């Protein structure tokens, strides 16, 4: 329970006007690719 | 079962304190009286 | 919206129908609330 | 097959951009969407309805 | 009125029942005050 | 000695291997299917080659069958692989033929009809990695040896860049340039060939080298208002030049949403995802950012 | 450092602060980049880099210094007269759309946290995001 | 021999491989280098000796007339044959 | 909230053994 | 083209953004009926996340000792 | 440029352009064991109960309530094993979750006519309802046998009400209550006991519509209704 | 460092 709690405590962090106007969290470098990997749907919804 | 950086194109700025020593191209020939 | 094809015995009218009922009731009820 | 089937396009699901858990925006939200899909239907049958406001 | 109006702060709260019956033995004597509260409650609302 | 032995056996393993041409699709909820093993699934839906209760029904006939109507359909997956071919080709009894192919049939193993240039592309968590799919060794093959000999070999490989081209089977070797594109001088019908002068203010019209070199363009036009760009030079995956940087924000200042004609606007060598991604991940604001907080 | 190193109180404030969850009862984090005076400076930053980059002239040539190796006659082109010109333009375009890269950037990021309960496994699969769902949908 | 019903190619089963051995993965060299690296391997663990149907037998056929050593050689064949049908 | 990440190390070796 | 100079306000982009880890879940109502009626159903815990007596101690900890 | 540009291929209907009707995806989904199918298909499944129920009433759609079922059992095993710390893995986790989903599915659908007389021709729902009861007044009267671990309390509550709208419904079908009758005794328990509005009323309800047909002289189920129910 | 120390300590007193 400690675990999964902690990990959800930890599910806002890169939301905060910092991480998103800086090229951080958009970079491929980040091993964890959860953010752009999304694009190509995005993009065939047409609500990018 | 690294943080790559936006290019710092040094030669396209100008020197900010004494900018008597850009490139010939990058100056302004107004300082010389040269402009006419 | 999302519409999914799917396949049933009845027809196209009286699923319309069926929705056109259910709606109504849902509207009626919703409206009922406030 | 013993039971006949036909190609049924189903109807609208009700369906938020933000889905906020409570009850007043989603009220909000689905009377508006009600109105609008009973219009719509309205205008593809040969019918009409009762208590639309 | 007739509706109960919601309000903000909690307006009561449920009393533990799993708690030994030996080691606290005076339980009892709360939930007999309880009813009687409620007795009289009744009694004046009537 | 054994490295030819090595040799010899990826040569003929190679030779008798089953080059993949056209991709296979099946439903999200055939995932628990494999086609060396048997699923609780399989022995619930047919429960007489399992119970004992027949000679004619063994778990080997079964798989066997089963087998070959997979490989079938798996070799040509754009026919629809009717019952009466299986029929003449195996032999059971028609009814146990019929209930296994209606078996494969519904979970899509087999004949699962899509179209599938309707459809977008995505990524699961399991990627961007090195896949080795370890198939036994065929006999027949192994060599004739009239201590211990193991083999690890590998027998051939393939490339991708996006998932989209996984799904499509197109691999980096033709993919890297495999068609091009023509520029054409605004003054003279002649084609520019390897370079062409790019209108700054223009933004529509390239013109020759020569046509360039002499002063053939419009007389409101200086030679200040023309930029030198490359054609056949497509760069390798991953790697944007600055030429074509220049020209996905050119594309994106005329055509401001329409992505398919930015996209073309860069050399077309590059898909659209790739575009928005670079145009996302770009460093714009950062140093000013940085340098006042 | 000897004896207990918590020393809970009864402040709820220093207690959540002691055992690691202090920011964890507040909305959203505090930033700089929230006030109108950072964004007034990078403004200033923005514009100033923008005016010294349209001030420079068309005619921006560079040599290579590996033109040596291309005997360029005087009649012919090389091919690297337009590098400067090429980054600079560059610059200066990616500058002047900043807001359309900031629009596009937003909209990824709404589409994308609005479906973080339905997309994410470890949020998706706690009790109270599935009790919330199931609350919805209670006919 | 192409055969027609179902006009598709049949080989003798013996050049073609039977199962398929599990799989194998691992990471590319450098970070965000997104790319799908797909490649078949064979594997022959021990291709000196061959397989037989001994892991089949059952041990209340062979148990008790046996020497010891060749009790031994029996469980390493049947032993062989199974680890052989691991990856 | 580094004391914690001690706290679950302690508890999980507490878990590891058997007499504890 | 339509887009506007980046001096332009505004210039922030997470300013009315909203991530579901905050979205006030629905919990318990706390009817009121008079002052001396205490037969009557204090709760109304029909679509909630959690429980009464948890969302109690909710309030317990973080409002009833905030003095 | 592509094999597709064929005369054969001009002619494909739009029925399975898309590959399978979400009806056989959610059917199939379920039949599978997938967690992530099971998870994807209920949750839609949820949906269409609460915004179109009558695409899938248990009598058009046959065998759509023993799968449901099939998720509902498992869910008496761990309520019956709810009164001490036994959520430790992810594994029964999501098999709860699953449980829930399944029996919240079942109680929209029991809002309805067709299904709901299909769930009273059930013996596995009807016995489950019981015990969920009986637990109910095990809560209620604070028995010593089986404690609620606090811990659990928040899905025990849902549970519990989901329970009682089942009970509701097919509270008109069992109409005439005999006088050793369980589910008159668990709701007079919890009414006396609990707290709550909604399940007040709900229980005041189904007491009411277990009372239809009964005599006055012939020895009813109105005979476990003591002085102070009554008085309540 | 002494965090390490401090929760050895408490264990170590916890198990004698
Ligand atoms: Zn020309």
């Amino acid at each position: 329970s400690s675990k999964q709690n902690e990990l959800v405590l930890q599910g806002d962090q890169y939301f905060n006007e910092d991480a998103a106007r800086t090229s951080d969290i958009y970079s491929n470098n980040n091993n964890d690719r959860s953010l752009m990997g999304n694009i190509s749907l995005l993009y065939s919804q047409g609500r990018l | 079962n690294v943080k790559k950086e936006f290019p710092v194109n040094l030669t396209i700025k100008k020197n900010v304190y004494d900018s008597a020593q850009d490139f010939n191209a990058l100056q302004d020939e107004s300082r010389n009286s040269r402009q006419i | 919206a999302v519409f999914d094809l799917m396949t049933s015995p009845f027809t196209q009218e009286e699923v319309l129908i069926k929705e056109i009922d259910f709606l109504k009731n849902k509207l009626l009820d919703l409206q009922s609330l406030q | 097959s013993s039971t006949p089937l036909n190609w049924v396009q189903g109807p609208a699901i009700f369906h938020m951009l933000t889905s906020p858990y409570t009850q007043d925006e989603i009220i909000n939200h689905e009377m508006n969407f009600l109105k609008g899909r009973l219009l719509e239907l309205q205008e593809i049958t040969g019918k009409k309805i009762t208590g639309v406001n | 009125q007739t509706n109960p109006v919601p309000v903000t702060y909690p307006t009561d709260a449920y009393i533990p029942t799993y708690l030994p019956d030996d080691k606290v033995s005076n339980l009892a004597d709360l939930k007999k005050l309880i009813e009687m509260d409620s007795r009289l409650d009744l009694y004046l609302t009537r | 000695n054994y490295e030819q032995e090595a040799q010899k056996l990826e040569e003929k393993a190679l030779r008798f291997l089953a080059k993949q041409t056209h991709p296979v699709i099946i439903p999200s909820f055939a995932s628990w299917f494999d086609i060396s093993k048997i699923h609780e699934i399989e022995k619930r839906s047919n429960p007489d080659f399992f119970n004992d209760s027949s000679r004619f029904k063994t778990p080997k006939a079964y798989k066997d069958t089963r087998n070959f109507i997979i490989n079938t359909y798996r070799l040509s997956p754009y026919e629809y692989l009717t019952i009466t071919a299986v029929r003449r080709n195996v032999a059971m009894d028609v009814a146990s033929i019929v209930k296994i192919h209606a078996f494969l049939e519904k979970w899509g193993l087999i004949n699962y009809q899509i179209d599938p240039r309707t459809k977008p592309s995505l990524i699961g968590p399991s990627f961007t990695g090195h896949f080795q799919v370890v198939l036994d060794t065929p006999q027949g093959l192994k060599p004739f040896l009239p201590k211990e000999f193991p083999v690890n070999l590998t027998i051939k490989k393939n490339v991708y860049d996006s998932a989209q081209d996984f799904n499509a089977l197109q691999d980096e070797s033709r993919n890297s340039r495999q068609i091009h594109k023509v520029y054409i001088c605004h003054t003279c019908g002649n084609e520019s060939i390897n370079v062409r002068y790019h209108n700054l203010r223009a933004r529509d019209t390239n013109l020759c080298s020569r046509c360039f070199q002499e002063g053939h363009f419009g007389a409101n036009f200086q030679s200040s208002d023309f930029i030198r760009l490359e054609n056949n030079g497509n760069s390798v995956k991953k790697n944007w030049s600055d030429q074509e940087m220049l020209l996905l924000l050119e594309g994106i200042e005329m055509y401001e949403d329409q992505w398919e004609k930015i996209a073309d606007h860069v050399g077309g060598h590059k898909r659209v995802e790739d575009c928005i991604e670079k145009f996302l991940s770009l460093p714009i604001e950062d140093n000013y950012i940085r340098e006042v907080v | 450092s000897e004896k207990k190193p918590i020393k809970i109180s009864a402040d709820f404030n220093a207690k959540a602060k002691s055992l690691g969850l202090e920011s964890k009862f507040s909305n959203a984090t505090k930033t700089a980049l929230g006030d109108p005076d950072t964004e007034i400076r990078i403004s200033a930053r923005i514009s100033n880099r923008i005016n010294e980059l349209e001030r420079l002239p068309a005619n921006l040539g560079t040599y290579s210094l590996d033109d040596c190796l291309e005997f360029i006659t005087k009649d012919d082109l090389s091919s690297r007269m337009d590098t400067f010109k090429i980054k600079a333009l560059v610059e200066l375009k990616s500058l002047k759309l900043l807001t359309k890269q900031k629009s596009i950037r937003q909209k990824l990021i709404n589409n994308v946290a609005s479906q973080a309960h339905h997309n994410i496994p470890y949020l998706r699969d706690s009790p109270f995001t599935a009790a919330a769902q199931r609350s919805v949908q209670i006919r | 021999l192409r055969d027609a019903y179902t006009n598709i190619l049949h080989i003798p089963e013996s050049t073609q491989s039977t199962t398929v051995l599990g799989w194998r993965r691992s990471k590319n060299d450098s970070p965000s280098d997104t790319s799908i690296v797909y490649e078949t391997v064979i594997h022959d663990n021990d291709l000196n000796k061959p397989k037989t149907g001994l892991s089949e037998i059952p041990k209340e056929i062979y148990e008790d007339v046996v020497d010891e050593d060749v009790l031994r050689a029996i469980t390493e064949q049947q032993n062989f044959e199974k680890c052989n049908e691991y990856i | 909230s580094k004391l914690m990440e001690c706290v679950n190390d302690a508890v999980q070796t507490l878990l590891q053994g058997d007499d504890k | 083209s339509n887009i506007p100079d980046p001096t332009l306000p505004p210039t922030e982009m997470m300013t009315r953004f909203l991530h579901p880890n905050w979205y006030a879940l629905p919990t318990t109502v706390w009817l009121k009926y008079g002052n001396y009626n205490s037969w009557a159903p204090s709760f109304n815990e029909n679509g909630t996340v959690v429980d009464s007596t948890t969302r109690g101690l909710i309030w317990l900890e973080r409002i009833g000792y905030m003095d | 440029y592509s094999l597709a540009n064929f005369n054969v291929f001009q002619s494909l209907p739009k029925e399975t352009a898309r590959g399978v009707d979400d009806l056989t995806r959610m059917e199939m989904a379920l039949l599978s064991g997938i967690p992530e199918e099971i998870k994807w298909s209920l949750k839609k499944y949820l949906t269409y109960s609460n915004k179109a129920p009558y695409m899938i009433s248990l009598r058009t759609l046959p065998d759509l309530l023993p799968l449901f079922k099939t998720f509902i059992l498992p869910l008496e095993r761990i309520v019956e094993g709810l009164n001490k710390s036994s959520i430790c893995d992810s594994k029964a986790m999501d098999s709860l979750q699953m449980g829930l989903n399944a029996l919240l599915i079942l109680r929209n659908l029991a809002q309805d006519t067709d299904s709901v007389q299909i769930l009273v021709k059930d013996r596995e729902i009807k016995s489950f309802i019981l015990f969920i009861l009986k637990k109910f007044q095990c809560v209620a009267t604070g028995d010593n046998k089986w404690q609620l671990y606090e811990g659990n309390a928040t899905f025990f509550n849902e549970l519990t009400h989901y329970t009682l709208d089942l009970m509701e419904a097919i509270s008109s079908y069992i109409a005439p209550a005999m006088k050793d009758d369980h589910y008159f005794q668990t709701l007079v328990s919890i009414l006396n006991y609990t707290k709550d509005r909604y399940m007040v009323i709900s229980i005041l309800r189904s007491l009411s519509r277990l009372l239809v047909r009964s005599k006055a002289n012939e020895e009813s189920a109105a005979d476990n209704l003591d002085h102070k129910t009554l008085s309540l």
